[PDB]
């Protein structure tokens, strides 16, 4: 937990399939951990757990966030983020609807562009902010006792 | 083929009958004949017989019954002779690409004030900045293989336990021997877990690593003591034990290198497939850069105002695909001989 | 940096599928066909009974009570 | 008894101009010499699933006559460590190979067995060895073959031991070929392997642009089938875990 | 400190690039209506 | 107008601000122009003219189609197509609403699937249908008179 | 360009029709270019 | 082809302004 | 048929890969609100 780079908040809250330049550092303090204007998104961000209108949980029996195991939508080249993924509507329905979420983000305006041509309804993100210049870092000063 | 009361002897009504080994083949002149015996009760065992006497023409595709007894359908099963080209398979090369991404990791620094380094120096002559380089280049290096085993954990959770087979320590209920025999079986769940990874990746080129605790990894050689004199002066301080930490194996199953280290926990093995094969790749670990940033430049997050070291490690870790698989060793605590 | 925009480049193995290995052909025996239709016959001894229909040779004369 | 050897399907590849400029200068990859070694594997697969196919229809035309179950679990008042309860399934091997020359009267059969690797690992029971772990020097399974072609001589029979991951886990299959070339138990019959340049023959999708077409026409009969199923019980490595 | 040794339990090859791209070369069929299938996967199955 | 690739159609509606699944070789002569499932798309494809709900034209005085001057959303790498487009609200008092559409298209499936950001009412591309399979073609044919 | 040898025609695709092509792309970075509209040059210059 | 993912590689100088 | 030297207006560099891309590099200028400036024509106006 200690050595690594600062998370950035992991609930996006996509109405309507349709969120348009939402701020990622939301709830990251400033100064110590960001600097708004400053410091950049890192490329290593994806999305994890997107869950649509019409999801199934798949760990509970309910309608909840759809894991995405090995088909995360990651940064490509040209910094988007482009996916074509199907999450089952049902539990022993087995629907598995088809719904491409597409999206293109800013690392250093911080901004996602989430684009979904489905019913979707908040996604669960994995990224970071990066060290190029120092926001945070850790310091490993001594200490004695005889 | 199915008469007006025949019994399936498989789903036992009035249904078909299984034509087994008294199939009707085609003859010359492309004729069906066949003299068979179809059963008719179940607990009576009537065996009514009949004759299916059929032609067909190949060219001209139509097919001609006739029998003497009562049918209602036949189940038939032939092709489309595939010398006029109507249906043939295609294959085509379909090419996707990964990126292997790397980015700026987490740099650690040393605030390091002029007033604290001479009052080192002065009294316990403790080198503030050799004693904050090392101290550095150490978390550095427990930063790398903490996330090794970070990836190794989150990269089988995504495999979904497929090679998820469990061992205990504890023997059954009904062995009645030497318990510590029975540590000699967990290489038959070593070589299982092996041998199920070359059959749903077809891969035969392996050198199955096995990284664990060296609780966990001591029961694999299975080891026995040796004893000498005692003599007070000509004591080894540990100096030819090298088997739990670093020890070559040998199955008749795949070949093994094992990996003892202290860092993972107790209770779990971990299976890891690596091919010679450059084409193939299962896991890789990527290296990009490790430079040291001596004082001038770069300032500090936490107290800005004074000098400070600085070093920062960029590195990535990736997979390929997933052949890895985790042997959940159990009651494995020391505590066979108190039960 | 944030506004250069980034370039991945393209590593030298080509990162092939693997196949099964094949070894049923040694199994079976095997002989090859200059004919695509042939017939083989199967010779069998029987036995009349004495007493009317026949009976096939040397699957009647195992069981002990003859 | 007839055998007749039909013609089988065709695998053809279609190959366009610019699919060959592009992979050549992008790639450097030919869609000529890499469609071709597919063709052939999957055309060099198709002989070693319809064995598969064969003996699994073969022993169901028999309705079972050889069916002797192992259980990798051992008794429950066996009581002995279950790495040698595994020398059991070498005698229901020859039993099953016994009751075979007994209803059939062979007194020349070399056998054949195949199985999956994970199931036919139990037939040697070979033990671990061990040497130094070190980086410099990794067998990458250099010494790796005993547990896909293995030799044995029991006292009853010998055998010829096959192992591909083809066939499903659980069950071994046993095979009599006899030497006397008047009897006859399996016989593969490969008839041709035809292969063209486009040589005039078309697509079936595309038939404005050329294709390499290829097949092979090919059988196997069965004239007495003498096999049997060994269904190997509870291999899922769980005898420890219990 | 801990004794390390997981830099051999997987291969290292260093990176030149910070950012680069590996292919990978699937073949397929066509299924006689359109749709393909991965090659080695869809054979091997016993019921063919 | 003689020799040259197979033009597709150009008028798309994006109607309800996206489009998921459309058909990009609609329109054409099936036969011999295009045979759907055989040949592809070639990958020319950008759109050279748009129009939002709100926009205005900038050639007619009136909300009509909005020319994309050097800003076409070429076919970027993987087959997807972003752009951060302004565009002309009203006349002399230009408002300037801005709104982003990023999208994808496989050339295997000619199947394009929009999404604009904001609203959007109907798209005017611009492509060609890849003659790598030999689907039609120009025929020379030698002529003689006395 | 090839002469025959696969490749059908899309007119009448049962007779050996050759066939030839050649693909180029011109582009444009950035558009350095003036145009100059020349009036009345239809030789009226002295029937005016 | 279509199902081939295009590449597109780099080609060297790198059009400074002026 | 016409003769053709029109093809030697533009200058031809003959291709080797059907898709490349060439970098541009173009310096900016903040202004303590983020507007980065292109910067080799935002100062060639002399109100500056």
């Amino acid at each position: 937990t200690l050595v690594g780079l600062v998370q950035i908040k992991e609930d996006i809250a996509v109405e309507g399939g349709k969120v348009t330049d939402y701020d990622l550092f939301t709830g990251l303090k400033e100064g110590k951990e960001v600097r708004k204007g400053i410091d950049r998104l890192d490329r290593k961000f994806k999305i994890v757990e997107a869950k649509w209108s019409d999801s199934f949980d798949e760990r509970t029996s309910a309608a909840g966030f759809v894991e995405l195991g090995s088909n995360v939508v990651k940064l490509q080249d040209n910094d988007t983020l482009v996916g074509q993924i199907k999450y089952p509507t049902n539990g022993d329905g087995e629907v598995e609807t088809d719904t491409i979420l597409g999206k293109v983000d800013v690392s250093s305006g911080e901004l996602t562009l989430t684009s979904a041509s489905g019913k979707l309804t908040d996604v669960k993100v994995k990224g970071y902010v990066a060290s190029e210049q120092h926001t945070s870092a850790t310091n490993v000063e001594l200490g004695l006792t005889r | 083929a199915k008469w007006s009361d025949s019994f399936d002897e498989r789903t036992s009504a009035a249904g078909f009958v299984e034509l087994g080994s008294n199939v009707v083949k085609l003859q010359d002149n492309d004729t069906l004949v066949g003299q068979i015996k179809y059963p008719t009760n179940g607990d009576g065992e009537v065996e009514t017989d009949t004759i299916l006497g059929k032609v067909d023409v190949s060219s001209g595709e139509l097919t001609l019954t006739s029998a003497s007894g009562k049918l209602t359908d036949v189940k038939v099963k032939g092709y489309v002779a595939s010398e006029q080209h109507t249906s043939a398979t295609n294959v085509e090369l379909g090419l996707t690409r990964k990126d292997v991404v790397i980015d700026t990791a987490q740099h650690i620094e040393a605030t390091v004030p002029l007033e604290v380094i001479q009052d080192m120096k002065a009294t316990y002559d403790i080198d503030g900045v050799a004693r904050l380089s090392e101290t550095m280049s150490q978390l550095s290096s427990q930063k790398v293989d903490l996330d090794i085993i970070e990836f190794l954990d989150h990269e089988y959770k995504e495999t979904d336990a497929k090679y998820h087979f469990s061992f205990d320590v504890f023997p059954h209920s009904d062995y009645s021997a030497h318990p510590k025999d029975w540590l000699e079986g967990l290489r038959e769940v070593i070589d299982h877990t092996t041998q199920s990874m070359k059959n749903d990746y077809k891969l035969y080129d392996v050198q199955f690593v096995i990284v664990g605790n060296p609780l966990d990894v001591r029961l694999i050689p299975n080891v026995s003591w040796t004893f000498n004199g005692g003599d007070r002066n000509a004591d080894a301080y540990s100096n030819g034990i090298k088997i739990n930490y670093s020890l070559g194996a040998a199955s008749g199953t795949a070949n093994y290198r094992i990996i003892g280290s202290d860092l993972v926990r107790q209770g779990e093995l971990t299976i890891i497939a690596i091919p010679q094969q450059d084409n193939y790749k299962t896991f890789m670990f990527y290296p990009y850069t490790f430079n040291v940033v001596n004082g001038g430049g770069y300032l500090n997050t936490r107290n800005p105002n004074v000098p400070n070291m600085m070093m920062t490690r960029r590195y990535t870790v990736e997979s390929f695909v997933p052949i890895i698989g985790r042997i959940t060793i159990k009651n494995n605590n020391g505590s066979v001989y108190a039960r | 940096m944030g506004p250069i925009q980034p370039y991945a480049s393209l590593s030298m193995p080509i990162l092939v599928k693997l196949w099964a290995r094949l070894a049923l052909t040694e199994a079976l025996p095997t002989q090859v066909a200059n004919k695509p239709n042939f017939t083989v016959p199967i010779l069998t001894p029987y036995v009349v009974d004495a007493d009317g229909n026949k009976h096939a040779l040397p699957e009647s004369i195992n069981n002990t009570p003859e």
